[PDB]
């Protein structure tokens, strides 16, 4: 909705400019935890989980879930603070999707591709874990301890593709936001490789 | 029995000098190697294989990693090795310096992917895609991901269909012909990707842990393979809905403009192709001007000639 | 199967592989392993296959045995069958990768034979056109000359392949008929008929390849008669 | 056991034309020290450490 | 060695979908078809397949798969190959006794010739006709002798297809020779004279 919207406006732009282009709660607490680990591993491409209904908010924000009123309020806990990977994943799948059109400048578009090929590792994690999960070896702790800074990874992305977004910021505009949070997130080098990695990016078209 | 022969090895192999005529060297080796059995995390070479992959593309040797794919399956077939997680870890420093069932399931998939229809998965054209037949027996999840996956295939499909109509016709003028040809490059690599899956989905026996492998194949596995296809095929099929009615010129002028997307994996295959494409052009243009002349049919030339 | 397979490509059909006169090399589809993509890859290799079959009985029948009939035409299956010898030797190469190692999915053979999957359909284009069009003589030379210009790399270099044979044969017949004065006809087939003989040849324009200048031609024409003459 | 030898025999194939491939920069002696090795339980960087200084004394 | 003798052949060999062909072939005729009743085909190895193939193109007379059938060479139907199957097997062998027919009427034109003149009239057209069907023969045979011994150093699996097409050029003058022979010699009956025939010959030759 709001994607089509911006990308017809920003192709007309350049058009203009350029003039050419059982109860899970009755089963054991280990049983439902296998099953829940598994949900989420569908969960983490967007897949729905067995036991999880996504919620269809779309237009407005990234994906969120709604977990089955039958689960145990610690495993519920647990997964409301681990879902915010899966609207972190939708944001940065609808982010890539939108950069698409060539509207957006290729800067704006090389952004993007940068960020699938992080896609591509996160998904290789992922992997990592359904491997663990194939050998039956994954407990919910060492799934959130694992998860832990790409958690924090994912929101960080998940926080510059917003603020894209709702400044509709287009060339420098996206790299001032680069510029803005390299400083933004001094102090950490969980953010600043990244930061380093984005300007490097998006600057090598403009530059 | 092993750190002796390990350090006669390394000493009297590595050097020329004999570990009887060197001494510290050794014991600074084994003593580095002394207090270290191996990491707590998981040792799947899945991961390594990946991150193999991932430096072959860092090298643009793509084709290399295809066969470094292949051979990793003559490894997993002969059962031979116990412990190939550490000895691609060595590889990998040492190449750094120079540079129903889920089987069924994927079975059907891949029969997808090479541009037909599988079992309980189909081509729904009351959909116009691929679609689960028979979903009640396989879960919501496993019918997500197929149709996740099969959105390949069915991208598949129409550059098969547009390629092979291309391919027919022969009014649509060399540079279309050049095109066609050179759409066809890239259906190459499809093809031998899906030719390696498919040889790695059971080997030939279950040898090892599973398809003859010690890691069965999981859906996940599958996405992750795709996903450069996937963007691959994407970047494909849009260009070809680009290029619907451009002929010669037009189509030229069509494609350097879809060369100007700056996604360098994207861009770069663009510009393979307007390479490509342009270089009949380019002949075009040197007959024209070395001899002053040069025929055509259909006019794909912006030189036009009069009876 | 798999040599079965490529026997079947080899002009072999099996049991499984039926070869309808005209319907083609098809498939037996009754094997209990046999799969839709499977199918589907037996039908596109098969494809190929009826090609070569196609390939080989017009081989055989122009150059066997002498319309339909001339130098130019067994030229024209001699060189057909040089290209299609490279086809050959990679289907032996893939027969002695398979019998090196078994695993190896039929996918592998149609990833390696897609090389010629394009070029085969151009190639039976082209001489289906020669055959119905009855190109005879210099004609036929400048028949592929026409499709020489084609936008496929391969079957481009297969066309320049066969029309450097003709264009050999045909430098044959120019060089007899120049260095010598001497016409050579198995069924009148040459850019170049006798005339009065008495004046020595008459130009044979309906035949002549699009390709030939008619000043190259007249100025043959006249080295010949004077040639003869002396 | 002759199968065993085969598959020996092949395995080191393999890892031959991997290396090559690979350009890693060893031969067969080398590559089977390496892999009787693998199965030892060593640290593989540990071992490019020691054979990176071999090879740099060695030009030294 | 002998193998010429009518006992059945069981021999050791990879075991798969394509080395079992003939026999995966049957189950499946048996098992989709109960009606189908097994037709008895003696199994042979390739080795004895091309053995048989170069004693009949050198012309040996005692043949086992090879039937002379009304002095023409034909196959024999009860015998197979598993790696192979029946109907491309036939295939083949029948391709190859076009040319083991051709060489059986150029072995009994030979031997006419050589019975097997200082007294009769002189027939020395004929005499140097089977000289130079000698020579050449000679040299097929040497061919065939060293494709023969390579086969009997019993190295790496070699296929026959690579023999078919070394020998390829052989077949195809082969066929020129049979046709040639059959225009200038069978065509024109002996009733003629030597006059007649020696011309008729010659002139198909010099066309």
């Amino acid at each position: 909705q709001q994607s089509l919207e911006l990308t017809r406006k920003m192709l007309r732009d350049k058009q203009s400019k350029k003039n050419s282009g059982v109860p899970i709660g009755s089963l054991p607490l280990a049983s439902q935890e296998a099953a829940v680990v598994e949900d989420l591993l569908y969960v983490l491409v967007g897949v729905d989980g067995r036991y999880i209904s996504a919620q269809p908010l779309t237009g407005r924000q990234g994906r969120t879930f709604l977990v089955d009123p039958n689960l145990d309020l610690s495993i519920r806990e647990l997964v409301s603070r681990i879902l915010p990977v899966a609207a972190s994943y939708s944001t940065v799948t609808r982010f890539i999707e939108e950069k698409s059109s060539f509207e957006y400048g290729q800067v704006n578009h090389a952004l993007a591709a940068a960020m699938r090929t992080l896609v591509k590792e996160y998904l290789v994690l992922v992997t990592q874990l359904e491997q663990l999960q194939r050998q039956g070896l994954l407990s919910l702790q060492k799934l959130w301890f694992y998860i832990q800074p790409a958690m924090r990874s994912l929101d960080i992305l998940a926080s510059l593709a917003t603020s894209v977004d709702k400044g509709e910021c287009i060339g420098g505009a996206t790299l001032s936001l680069l510029h803005d949070r390299s400083f933004s997130y001094t102090g950490d080098s969980q953010a600043q490789e990244l930061c380093l990695h984005l300007t490097k990016a998006a600057s090598t078209p403009y530059f | 029995k092993s750190p002796n022969v390990l350090l006669q090895n390394l000493c009297c192999r590595i050097l020329g000098k004999s570990e009887a005529d060197v001494a510290q060297q050794f014991q600074y080796a084994v003593r580095v190697i002394g207090s270290n059995f191996a990491p707590t995390v998981e040792r799947d070479e899945f991961l390594v294989a990946e991150k193999i992959k991932k430096e072959l593309t860092r090298q643009r040797r793509e084709a290399d990693a295809a066969l470094f794919s292949e051979l990793h399956r003559k490894l997993h077939s002969q059962g031979v090795l116990k412990n190939k997680w550490s000895i691609l870890y060595l590889l990998l420093s040492l190449s750094e310096d120079p540079r129903v069932t889920e089987a069924a399931l994927v079975r059907d998939i891949l029969y997808v992917f090479q541009g037909i229809d599988g079992k309980h998965v189909k081509m729904s054209n009351a959909d116009n895609c691929y679609t689960v037949e028979g979903k009640a027996n396989l879960s919501k999840s496993l019918r997500d991901t197929a149709v996740r996956l099969a959105e390949l295939g069915w991208l598949h499909n129409k550059i098969r269909k547009y390629t092979d109509q291309r391919s027919l016709d022969r009014s649509f003028g060399l540079v279309g012909q050049s095109f066609c040809a050179a759409l066809h490059q890239e259906l190459r690599e499809y093809y031998r990707l899906l030719s390696v899956l498919h040889s790695q989905l059971q080997l030939e026996d279950d040898q090892g842990v599973n398809l003859g492998l010690e890691s069965s194949l999981t859906l996940r596995r599958l996405l992750v393979w795709t996903y450069d296809p996937k963007m691959r095929l994407k970047t494909l099929a849009a260009l070809v809905d680009h290029c619907q009615g451009r002929k010669g010129g037009e189509l030229a002028s069509a494609v350097h403009a879809y060369t100007k997307t700056g996604d360098p994996y994207a861009r770069s295959l663009v510009q393979h192709i307007l390479s490509l494409v342009s270089h009949p052009v380019l002949s075009f243009l040197y007959r024209w001007i070395y001899d002053g002349e040069l025929e055509d049919t259909y006019h794909e030339f912006f030189v036009a000639s009069d009876p | 199967m798999i040599h079965e397979l490529l026997l079947a490509l080899s002009g072999y059909p099996g049991s499984i592989f039926t070869w309808n006169k005209r319907g083609g090399l098809q498939v037996s589809q009754d094997f209990p392993f046999l799969h839709p993509s499977e199918t589907s890859v037996l039908n596109r290799l098969c494809r190929l296959g009826t090609d070569y079959i196609r390939f080989t009985e017009f081989i055989e029948q122009y150059t066997g045995h002498v319309g339909l009939h001339g130098i130019y035409l067994r030229a024209f299956c001699t060189g057909l069958d040089s290209v299609l010898q490279p086809y050959r030797q990679a289907l032996l190469d893939l027969e002695q990768e398979f019998l090196a190692d078994p695993h190896l999915s039929i996918s592998h053979i149609n990833y390696s034979l897609d090389q010629f999957q394009l070029l085969f359909p151009s190639v039976m284009v082209v001489v289906e056109q020669i055959k119905s069009q009855k190109i005879h003589g210099c004609q036929i030379l400048e028949t592929v000359y026409k499709h020489s210009c084609g936008g496929l790399p391969p079957v481009r270099s297969a066309l320049e392949k066969i029309l450097a044979v003709c264009h050999g044969v045909m430098y044959k017949q120019l060089s007899a008929w120049m260095l010598h004065g001497l016409l050579l006809d198995q069924h009148e087939e040459f850019f170049i008929k006798q005339g009065p003989s008495s004046k020595q040849f008459s130009l044979r324009v309906e035949i002549l390849p699009s390709y030939i200048p008619v000043r190259v031609a007249e100025k043959i024409l006249f080295v010949g008669e004077s040639v003869q003459m002396f | 056991a002759a199968a065993n030898l085969n598959a020996v025999r092949e395995t080191m194939d393999v890892l031959l034309e991997i290396s090559r491939i690979l350009n890693t920069g060893l031969d067969m002696e080398t590559l089977s020290i390496c892999v009787r090795l693998c199965e030892q339980g060593i640290n593989p960087e540990a071992l490019s450490s020691v054979i990176k200084e071999l090879r740099k004394a060695t030009e030294a | 060695r002998q193998y010429w003798t009518t006992r059945s052949s069981k021999f050791p060999h990879s075991l798969h979908l394509h080395s079992n062909l003939a026999a995966v072939w049957d189950q499946h005729l048996y098992s989709s078809d109960p009606l189908y009743v097994p037709d008895d085909r003696v199994s042979v190895t390739e080795t004895q397949v091309i053995r048989e193939t170069l004693w009949l193109l050198s012309g040996v007379k005692k043949l086992f798969i090879f039937q002379l059938i009304d002095g023409k060479v034909a196959v024999r139907n009860n015998i197979m190959v598993t790696h192979l199957t029946h109907s491309c097997l036939r295939s083949v062998l029948e391709q190859i006794a076009a040319y083991g027919q051709v060489v059986f009427r150029l072995q009994e034109f030979i031997d006419e010739v050589m019975g097997h003149k200082s007294t009769d009239a002189p027939f020395r057209t004929y005499q140097a006709f089977m000289w130079a069907l000698y020579k050449y023969f000679i040299s097929f045979k040497e061919e065939l002798s060293e494709i023969e011994k390579c086969i009997i150093n019993n190295d790496t699996t070699v296929t026959l297809a690579i023999v078919v097409d070394k020998l390829s050029p052989r077949l195809a003058q082969l066929k020129v020779l049979h046709k040639v022979f059959s225009t200038g010699v069978a065509e024109v009956p002996p009733d003629t004279r030597n006059v007649v025939r020696a011309s008729h010959l010659l002139n198909t030759l010099y066309k």
